[PDB]
């Protein structure tokens, strides 16, 4: 941005006083100069960084599922610990018989 | 049946989390980060054709009064200049699109 202000200073005061379109060229490349070295330059770095961050959110809802899936087996475990232990008490009542 | 039940929450979490992931085929960070890559392609595109569409204006009445093809070494450099500059620029420009 520095680089070509320092160039627009030389540049511009010039193009200031030329009437007409593109013919008038040094009006263009000025145009350029800044559609580029700034303005793409920056809408690819802002993109950039957003596909990272959303590259670190989709590594992070993985593991959200994952996290959850091993919650589901500590859960139903929990519930078959259960089951044996009526089991378990079943097969106390069969020692009583 | 309660087993059996932890089990069945244990399915239904993983659905709904891939059933919205799908969904979000494509998330709001994500759709961000495309369209800024467009606008930053867009005006480099932008930058390319102009820059271009003077060498190119500036060759033409003179490549014009002389005779052969590339051989006249005015329109080839018109060729290799769009061409590389330009053209295989957009090929890969929409190939990563």
């Amino acid at each position: 941005a520095s680089r070509l202000a320092g160039a627009a200073a030389d540049l511009v005061p010039n193009i200031f006083g030329f009437a007409g379109g593109g013919s008038r060229w040094g009006a263009i490349a000025e145009a350029t100069g800044y559609v580029m070295e700034f303005s793409a330059n920056v809408m690819n770095t802002e993109a950039d960084k957003i596909s990272q961050s959303e590259t670190y959110r989709r590594r992070r809802q993985e593991w959200e599922i994952q996290r959850n899936n091993a919650e589901a087996e500590l859960k139903q475990i929990d519930a078959q610990l259960k089951s044996l232990a009526v089991r378990r008490e079943a097969a106390v009542l069969q020692k009583t018989s | 049946k309660t087993v059996l039940e932890k089990s069945k929450a244990g399915a239904q979490s993983r659905f709904d989390s891939y059933g919205k992931l799908y969904d979000e085929n494509i998330n709001a960070g994500e759709n961000q980060a495309m369209t800024l890559r467009a606008s930053a392609a867009g005006l480099t595109t932008a930058v390319q054709a102009s820059r271009l569409a003077g060498a190119a204006a500036d060759l033409v009445p003179n490549i014009f009064g002389f005779a052969g093809g590339g051989s006249r070494w005015g329109a080839i450099a018109e060729a290799t200049g769009y061409v590389m500059e330009f053209s295989a620029n957009v090929m890969n420009t929409e190939a990563d699109k």
